[PDB]
């Protein structure tokens, strides 16, 4: 409504002035078409004698009427008496490569072993893998289907997409049957365009929301989905129709989960519970913590890939918020207190919809970038004295 | 709704930490539409111009599992 509207723009600028306070870095960029998926890519480039460094995220397009893309885009990031340090964001923010593609981009993820390679979630149950260095980098014009009307025939299909880390070309995702599939790439045919599922696990009685690979361990992976379950599976069992262990994560539709890059035994997932939960894998039968702070659900969480103890979490809400797990149990004056817990580290007032997903930056610390439903993208880094402090 | 870029000075950066009292970093972090009092940190800037290790996940952990929800 109208109301809210002017309410949500009346607390972006409020936000917008108080940002040499709250931020070091803010750069945004209104995209043609929303995206739907962020992930920062591996590679740095550092041009000589510049003061910046070139960076790329991997985003898609939302659009249901125009032809959708997979989308490369590089971005400028600074190298390390006045106040403020507001300026231009022109040709900071560019878009390198625009890849056709036939549905909207629900999820777009790059192949670790060759980051070339960019898988891509449908609405469809297929999923579409692209090597970017084998397209132009503008493409032509595409013909648009045009029905005059499309009825829908399946269940939702959940955006759960992982490759394996440890063994190249393994990639799982969340089917639309209550179901997970994997696929094997390495060694496909020269012939073969398609490719057929290695393996399908049945185990979850509803939409199946997200998938992960654990990050050490090459033979296990994890699932969320909206029978309020965890779900930790061995590729190496032969039953495919019962995990290795089984948890009642949560009281709603469980739609996220992510393991702590530095520990093997730590996850946490994200639900419409308005809920994330920190769980240990020699111990599921006990939740060891549940950040509430959330207005509304859960829909990605992510670890940092630089911090321990650092996560951050969105959805439906315009928020996102950091969590410091080592200020659990901290002393609180009353009035912090009513704030938040002290392990909400900061919360993330920019965007003004519904945030899709967002990316750590894996080689600049703090930095992430992050998508919304109104066409915006930020990348931005905390102030250093609320991190290191 | 007008794109822009912040690379905050390093005149704000430590009046951030000089002024610590009054912007109240932990407090501002989860309110982001407060308004910060600017004047009033810019005052005390200029005014006073003449002049952190982490806990191990291990011991957040063992911290959790000896603190029970």
């Amino acid at each position: 409504d109208a109301v809210e509207e002017r309410v949500i723009n009346e607390e972006y600028k409020i936000w917008k002035k108080n940002t040499p306070f709250l931020y070091d870095l803010v750069m945004t960029h209104a995209l043609e078409w929303p995206s739907l998926t962020a992930q920062w890519l591996p590679d740095v480039t550092r041009p000589e004698g510049k003061d910046f460094s070139i960076h790329r995220l991997v985003l898609g397009t939302h659009t249901s009427d125009e032809q959708n893309h997979l989308v490369i885009a590089s971005v400028q990031l600074p190298n390390d008496g006045e106040f403020g340090g507001f300026g231009s964001v022109s040709g900071k923010i560019e878009i390198e490569i625009k890849i056709n593609h036939e549905g909207e981009v629900n999820r777009a993820r790059y192949m670790p072993q060759n980051p070339c390679i960019i898988a891509t979630k449908t609405p469809s149950s297929d999923v579409l893998v692209f090597d970017y260095t084998k397209h132009p980098s503008k493409p032509d014009p595409s013909g648009e289907c045009n029905p005059d009307l499309r009825l829908r025939g399946h269940q939702k299909e959940g955006y759960g997409l992982s490759w394996n880390p440890n063994l190249s070309g393994h990639l799982l995702s969340a089917s639309d049957d209550h179901t997970i599939c994997l696929w094997d790439i390495s060694a496909v045919p020269k012939e073969g365009k398609v490719v057929d599922a290695k393996t399908i696990f049945t185990g979850h009685t509803a939409v199946v929301e997200d998938v992960s690979w654990h990050l050490l361990h090459e033979s296990l992976f994890g699932s969320v989905a909206d029978d309020q379950k965890l779900m930790i599976w061995d590729t190496r069992s032969n039953n495919t129709s019962k995990p290795s262990h089984s948890v009642d994560a949560h009281t709603a539709e469980v739609n996220c989960l992510s393991f702590n890059p530095y520990s093997e035994f730590i996850l946490a997932t994200g639900s419409a519970d308005k809920t994330v939960a920190l769980w240990d894998l020699r111990n599921l039968k006990l939740k060891l913590h549940s950040f509430e702070s959330h207005k509304d659900e859960i829909f990605q969480v992510q670890w940092s890939p630089h911090n321990e103890t650092i996560l951050a979490s969105s959805g439906t809400d315009r928020r996102l918020n950091v969590w410091d797990l080592s200020k659990i149990g901290e002393e609180q004056s009353p009035e912090d207190a009513e704030d938040g817990p002290p392990e909400l580290l900061f919360i993330h007032g920019g965007h003004t919809a519904k945030i899709s997903d967002f990316s750590w930056n894996p080689n600049e610390p703090w930095v992430i970038c992050s998508v919304s439903e109104d066409n915006i993208m930020q990348v931005w880094q905390m102030a250093e004295n609320i991190y290191n402090d | 709704r007008q794109a822009f870029y912040l690379h905050t000075t390093k005149l704000t950066r430590i009046a951030r930490r000089l002024c610590r009292e009054i912007l109240r970093p932990w407090h501002a972090a989860r309110h982001p539409y407060l308004p910060i009092n600017s004047a009033a940190i810019k005052a005390e800037c200029t005014a006073r111009l003449p002049e952190a290790v982490r806990k191990p996940l291990e011991a957040v952990l063992r911290y959790l599992e000896t603190h029970p929800r």
